[PDB]
């Protein structure tokens, strides 16, 4: 809901959304949890969430029934509802490693500036993100807005005038409006904790204040208004902190077809233009990839290394490993087609899919070049010759290994029921793969090996 | 009790009455706090967020917490029910159970195509018996490390399995063929055999734990899942 | 001995005493530290172009660098060669029996009127049905200026005159000691003596040290300079 | 209780973030003080570290800031607690004959069940969604 | 509480000139209240926005529009030091004796804060320099008791 | 080494005589002489 | 200080123990209230 919202306006909006979900998804949804008070980017009366459970995978068959669909019926359902942003979505599949995609970026104050002249950069970033779509999508803070609140002066020569102390005066005040911690007592053998407040309807609006009395030193009852002065102002209701600076939170992801690297590369332009004093620092997924970048590339630098030093000893040259090693795309090709046909991702699931491919085709490269190899070497054959009997001896049992393992990853391709997502991406991955890594193999080996050996006499 | 809160004395007036809590204030047992309003299907609600132990067993622990949760049953108030909202346990039932029909249909697809293509039980059953014992080694080798059966642990050994069927269809095939083409007995055949392919096992051993091996020193978050992967396999390989 | 499981031992134990020692050593703060003796480096800061004083380059040290280089793993201890700014209430003994006054009578009006109140909300929790209003209630926040604590009203004269914290004190910022006076080649300077912690390398330390003070850099007031007058690791480097 | 995001950060945010030094292996620091009076502030450490040593560092440095927060921070207490957020399950408790509110049933959880799930074999954490009772003194001021 | 006029009070706030502009077509409501009772005139005026005050005044906004306290745009704009909106206001009728329910008048918040320029604005549009609130204060008291020179010589002029 | 140092005695009796406490007597000595920190304060953001 | 054994129990000995949930290796709890005020807790881990 909109800032200043209260408790029983949030109540009325999940009482609405609860009501959808029993009504309109009847046959989907066993519960809906509903929790007025709590939101994930900063809690208050103003917001909360409403945590829906469904029935049976069994009890709710096809796509029509599945989170996907019923999240997006809801989402549209409740782009109706009056003034609150009210929007389903599914859970990560780790909840604990967060949602996890884009940039997590900190804006900071680096010199003293404060709240509001920390806010007024925050809004230059924001405007200027906004002139970039092309790079950047949805680049917002991850916090609350400043919203109205109720200043009031206690007038200190009044209240010495008077005979009223401060202390009595701020403890009837914070007792009173916001509660107050006094000590314990014992409830049924259990210690539990003492509130004095003030009953809701006398600490409710600004006419209220008035109507609270403190004792003076001479006897008499003296009221807040004769010793106090209030206006309207606006100021935070949630101030963020990074590593002990004031601090806003920016998320944000980079656009269709473009890497995070390069979205973070233009913050960084764009947070360098920004007034004297004002700094950032990259948390979170973002700081991870900022240290733990170069590795990717660096480490299969030493594994392309290693490969081809293995293979140099295997075969004893340092040309003959070029045959094995050519093999690694064959494999790749399909399980690119497989996903891409699917409309899945590369995601850890295809990816080391990749690597069993790869490593299952090259395995399948160094026997047929092994053979071959020994034909030449022992038998004194021909080249050509050594490749022809090599590849004929080795077709059997690449394609026994292929039919079986392509059979047997089968149903986690097709399969739609619980756990199906990491299932697809495990099987449309090396399936695919594997239909290409078999089919060229046979055919592209030999030629590797021979274009390899002439190459190198 | 909230009897004897409000009988705590505030004052005694001049003419002799006693100012009480009860007098000036309304006394009850309460909340804490009144920010959250929680609610299941317009009901009033509460519950406990119960988080596993490290090391711990989640199947047996979510079956530990029902069996006390059904204790408690009979004590209750009316009206009062318990529900489960949230839990992983039916779907982390599930994924185990998927993955592990899959490596035994794995077997049967090879015990199906090693009939197929060499055309007796004799040498059907050899990597029948060979993967099983790969894989429960495998297992042996996950508890050395420290590693937990989970989502990712087991399906690196549902990536892993083409790697183990290869190594039993690879080593029994090539003795069935220096056997044909040749007409050596079985015990000749396969020192022969096992002599055209053990270096290259060797070789291949090699070159999949560099494939592989690198993939455990990503750091950070992605890294941590990376490495649940490439022990599994490495490991699986290696007995393989 | 590991130095992590010491420091635990030790400040359990110290835990025990706290509350036996003074109020006042309670609130100035213990610290246990697990550090080497010797000072693995000196961290300077000058002006050059000769913009602040000794007691400005210091309580920016304090304010804007120390925290963050206390934090970086390795640094067991971090000495300030130099003092934070505190509100210094210079009270006049003169002017305060003038008005018969105390030092007890200034403790009490600076408590009474620097602080900082929660005060609860307008249309808080439990709220009445019907509430549109919800807003914080703002009471009396911290002074932020010397103004404001010379404009502290200790009392109201019979005659209706009015004696500020002002009229019987002089209102400045300043150290909140003054024992610690540091130069660079005789010019104004202060710093971060920085001791390594228990075990910790120095080498990876004082390059988290340079890259945690490269981060402060770009944000300085003009004249602002970081200068290295002692470092034990650069020989360690050149020697090897 | 009735705090300010200001009050809150000024009190004890920042008083609690200059005493987090000479902790070892941290990368960064963040926090949020809020209007409901809460103060949270997680402390993200390096990949390897031992989290009970982290927390215990943690937990150390704290202890000797609290007696440089308010009497009112003190009394409540500030919670140190490693923030492995994964839940095995939730149990939800409700009432569906109408008679009791979800404070009823909060301390009805927190006396009769609480206890019992904690102690049950490789449960790690129990979280009550609410709190066990209150004695609520509700102040009428006309009468004061 | 129009679906346009709480769009005109968040533009106003954050200072989106075009937005405006485009409200001020459609007719959205510039008489819209929050629950508070700021006007987008109050909201303009505290956050300092020189444009949109001006083009709110052009539309019929209540220049001496009162929130729930009693305070109007100039005891904000004179609160926070936004001279420009002062004059303007004020070339524009505003009240420049207005008093909330404090009896807190815009010479008084405009003296506490030591707005020089704009202590000077109000009394030449003819600011009541002996107005007192409900503590009896003036202005003058405001300036000698927060101890500042300059201010004091030119309220001093009884 | 030892160094002077200036030692003095508070009457009790003469104070309690006067009707002058033996807090106020060492809060107005220490305090004075000494230091004392009241409580925090904030300067340009950050709590001193 | 001065409370009896049932006042300590209800108010620290149970107040710890049910905080004294998931920690590693911990075999069993036993503890003791006394009419002293002194609580004793003490937590045995599994060997090793
Ligand atoms: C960045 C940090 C540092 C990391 C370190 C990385 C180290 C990587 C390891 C690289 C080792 C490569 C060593 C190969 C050196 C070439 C030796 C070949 C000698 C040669 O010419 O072979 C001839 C036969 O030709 C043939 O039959 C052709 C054989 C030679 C093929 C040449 C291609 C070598 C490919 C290696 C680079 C690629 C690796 C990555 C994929 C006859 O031999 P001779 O000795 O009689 O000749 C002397 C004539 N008078
Ligand atoms: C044939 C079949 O269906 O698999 C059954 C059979 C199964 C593979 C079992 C898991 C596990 O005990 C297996 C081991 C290796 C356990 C250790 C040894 O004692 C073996 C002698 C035993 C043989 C097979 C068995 C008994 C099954 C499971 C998994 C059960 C776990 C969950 C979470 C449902 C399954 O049902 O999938
Ligand atoms: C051909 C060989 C292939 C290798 C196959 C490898 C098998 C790996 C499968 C997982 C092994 C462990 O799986 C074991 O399953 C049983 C199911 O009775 C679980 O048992 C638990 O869950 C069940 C089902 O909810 C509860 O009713 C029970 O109270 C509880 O103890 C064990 O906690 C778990 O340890
Ligand atoms: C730092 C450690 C890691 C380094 C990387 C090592 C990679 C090496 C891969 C394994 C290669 C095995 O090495 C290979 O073994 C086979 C037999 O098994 C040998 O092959 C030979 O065996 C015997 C040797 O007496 C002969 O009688 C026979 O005629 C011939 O087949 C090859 O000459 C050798 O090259
Ligand atoms: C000498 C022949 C046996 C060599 C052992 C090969 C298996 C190595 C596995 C490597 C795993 C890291
Ligand atoms: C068989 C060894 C494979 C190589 C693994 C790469 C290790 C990189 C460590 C920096």
């Amino acid at each position: 809901l909109p800032a200043g919202a209260t408790q029983e306006r949030t109540q009325k909006v999940l009482n609405e959304v609860t009501h959808y979900y029993l009504t309109k998804e009847k046959n989907n949804v066993e519960s809906v949890f509903a929790v007025n008070g709590f939101g994930f980017a900063g809690r208050g009366q103003n917001t909360g969430i409403a945590f829906v459970s469904l029935k049976d995978w069994a009890d709710r068959p096809g796509e029509e029934n599945k989170v996907e669909a019923i999240t997006m019926r809801a989402t549209r359902a409740f782009s109706q509802i009056k003034d609150a942003m009210v929007f389903a979505f599914n859970l990560p599949a780790i909840v604990e490693l967060g949602t996890a995609t884009g940039f997590d970026f900190e804006l900071i104050d680096q010199a003293g500036l404060g709240h509001e002249k920390l806010t007024q950069a925050r809004n230059q970033l924001l405007a200027e993100a906004a002139k970039h779509p092309d790079m950047l999508t949805s680049v917002r803070p991850n916090g609350l807005e400043d919203t109205p609140q109720f200043k009031i002066d206690i007038d200190q020569e009044k209240a010495q005038a008077l005979g009223v102390s401060i202390n009595d005066i701020n403890t009837t005040l914070g007792a009173a409006w916001g509660g107050s911690y006094v000590n314990d007592f014992i409830d049924r053998g259990r210690v539990k904790k003492v509130y004095v407040m003030s009953e809701a309807k006398y600490r409710m609006l600004p006419d209220d204040i008035g109507d609270w009395y403190v004792r003076a030193a001479d006897g008499q009852m003296v009221p807040f208004s004769a010793f106090s002065s209030s206006r309207w102002e606006y100021g935070s209701p949630r101030l963020e902190r990074y590593n002990g600076l004031p601090s806003m939170e920016i998320l944000g992801q980079a656009a269709p077809g473009k890497s995070t690297g390069e979205a973070m590369e233009l913050m960084e332009q764009l947070a360098s233009k920004l007034p004297t004093g004002v700094g950032y620092d990259w948390t979170g997924m973002s700081y991870q990839e900022r240290l733990s970048g170069n590795q990717a590339p660096s480490l299969y630098a030493i594994s392309l290394i290693v490969v081809f030093l293995c293979l140099a000893a295997l075969y004893e040259s340092w040309s003959i490993p070029f045959s094995v090693m050519l093999v690694v795309p064959l494999g790749v090709i399909g399980a690119l087609l497989a996903a891409t046909f699917r409309g899945l991702t590369n995601d850890v699931y295809f990816q080391v899919g990749l690597l069993t491919t790869i490593g299952l085709s090259a395995k399948n490269a160094i026997l047929i070049v092994e053979f071959a190899k020994d034909l030449m070497d022992k038998e004194g054959k021909g080249l050509i010759e050594a490749t022809l009997d090599a590849v004929r001896m080795r077709l059997r049992p690449i394609l026994m290994t292929s039919l079986a393992f392509i059979l047997g990853v089968m149903p986690l391709v097709i399969s739609t029921g619980a756990g199906s997502g990491a299932q697809n991406a495990v099987g449309t991955g090396v399936m695919g793969g594997m239909v290409t890594a078999t089919v060229l193999a046979i055919f592209f080996v030999p030629v590797f090996f021979v274009v390899v050996r002439r190459r190198f006499s | 009790s909230t009897e004897e809160f409000g009988k705590i004395l505030l004052k005694v007036n001049q003419d002799g009455s006693r100012v009480l809590l009860r007098d000036v204030a309304k006394i009850e047992l309460g909340g804490e706090n009144y920010d959250i309003i929680a609610e299941f299907n317009g009901q009033p609600a509460s519950g406990l967020g119960i988080k596993l132990a490290t090391g711990a067993n989640a199947l047996d622990t979510a079956a530990a917490i029902r069996a006390e949760l059904a204790k408690m049953e009979p004590f209750f108030p009316s009206g009062l029910k318990i529900v489960y909202p949230y839990d992983t346990t039916p779907f982390v039932k599930i994924s185990i159970h998927e993955v592990v029909k899959t490596l035994v249909e794995a077997i049967i697809l090879v015990f199906l195509v090693m009939y197929l293509f060499l055309q007796n039980f004799r040498a059907t059953l050899i990597p029948t018996i060979a993967v099983p014992v790969v894989l429960l080694g495998t297992f042996a080798v996950l508890a050395a490390f420290g590693f937990s059966i989970n989502t990712l642990t087991m399906f690196g050994m549902v990536l892993a399995i083409g790697l183990l069927v290869d190594d039993a269809i690879v080593v029994v095939e090539n003795v069935e063929r220096v056997m044909a083409e040749e007409g050596l007995p079985p015990k000749e055949a396969t020192r022969k055999s096992m002599g055209q392919i053990q270096g290259a096992l060797v070789g291949i051993a090699m070159v999949l734990s560099a494939v592989f091996v690198p993939m455990a020193f990503f750091g950070g978050s992605t890294g941590a899942i990376y490495r649940q992967f490439s022990i599994t396999i490495v490991s699986a390989m290696a007995l393989s | 001995t590991d130095a992590d499981i010491a420091q635990v031992q030790v400040q359990n134990k110290l835990q025990l005493a706290m509350p036996l020692l003074p109020q006042e050593v309670q609130q100035q703060g213990v610290s246990v530290e697990k550090s080497s003796s010797s000072f693995l480096m000196v961290v300077g800061v000058i002006n050059t172009d000769g913009t602040m004083t000794q007691e400005d380059i210091s309580d920016y040290v304090a304010a804007n660098m120390k925290d963050a280089i206390s934090r970086t793993s390795g640094v067991g201890d971090v000495q300030l060669f130099g003092s934070q700014y505190a509100m210094r209430i210079w009270m006049n003994p003169n002017e305060l029996n003038k008005f018969q006054l105390t030092p007890v009578d200034v403790i009490t009006a600076i408590k009474a009127q620097n602080a900082q109140v929660a005060a609860g909300q307008l249309g808080g929790t439990p709220p009445v049905k019907g509430q549109q209003l919800n807003a914080s209630i703002i009471a009396q926040t911290r002074l932020t200026s010397t103004e404001e604590f010379g404009k502290i009203l200790l009392k109201v004269n019979q005659d209706g005159s009015r004696v500020l914290l002002r009229d019987v004190a002089k209102i400045e910022l300043g150290g909140e000691n003054y024992d610690i006076i540091a130069e660079f080649n005789g010019q104004p300077a202060s710093g971060l003596g920085i001791k390594l912690a228990t075990g910790a390398n120095a080498l990876d330390t004082a390059a988290a040290i340079r890259a945690e003070l490269a981060k402060m850099e770009p944000f300085f007031p003009s004249g602002l300079k970081i200068v290295y007058p002692y470092d034990t690791t650069p020989f360690v480097k050149i020697s090897i | 209780p009735g705090a300010d995001a200001k009050t809150v950060q000024d009190t004890v945010t920042q008083v609690i973030e200059q005493n987090m030094n000479g902790i070892d292996n941290l990368m960064y620091m963040s926090s949020n003080s809020d209007s409901t009076g809460t103060v949270q502030i997680t402390l993200t450490f390096e990949s390897g570290t031992d989290a009970d040593i982290a927390q215990v560092q943690v937990q150390n440095k704290l202890q000797l800031a609290m007696p440089l927060l308010p009497q009112e921070v003190q009394q409540q207490g500030v919670s140190v607690e490693k923030s492995s957020s994964s839940f095995l399950m939730v149990v939800g408790v409700i009432n569906t004959d109408g008679t009791m509110t979800q404070e009823d049933i909060s301390d009805y959880v927190a006396a009769n069940m609480k206890d019992a799930i904690s102690r049950t074999s490789g449960v790690g954490d129990v979280q009550l969604f609410g709190s066990q009772y209150a004695m609520r003194i509700w102040m009428n001021p006309n009468e004061l | 509480g129009s679906d346009l006029g709480k769009k005109l009070l968040e533009a106003a706030r954050a200072g989106r000139d075009d937005e405006v502009r485009i409200l001020m077509a459609n007719g959205a409501d510039v008489n819209a209240a929050d629950v508070v009772g700021w006007t987008p005139l109050h909201l303009a005026a505290y956050w300092g926005h020189l444009e949109i005050v001006e083009v709110l005044l052009k539309n019929g906004a209540d220049v001496n529009a009162y929130d729930t306290l009693g305070s109007t745009p100039l005891h904000l704009a004179a609160h926070f030091g936004h001279l420009e909106i002062v004059e303007v206001l004020l070339k524009n009728g505003a009240d420049v004796n207005a008093k909330d329910d404090n009896g807190i008048t815009p010479l008084h918040l405009a003296a506490n804060r030591g707005h020089l320029e704009i202590v000077e604005v109000l009394l030449k549009y003819g600011a009541d320099v002996n107005a007192q609130d409900k503590f009896g204060k003036t202005a003058f008291d405001i300036s000698i008791n927060n101890g500042n020179e300059d201010l004091a010589e030119i309220l001093q002029k009884l």
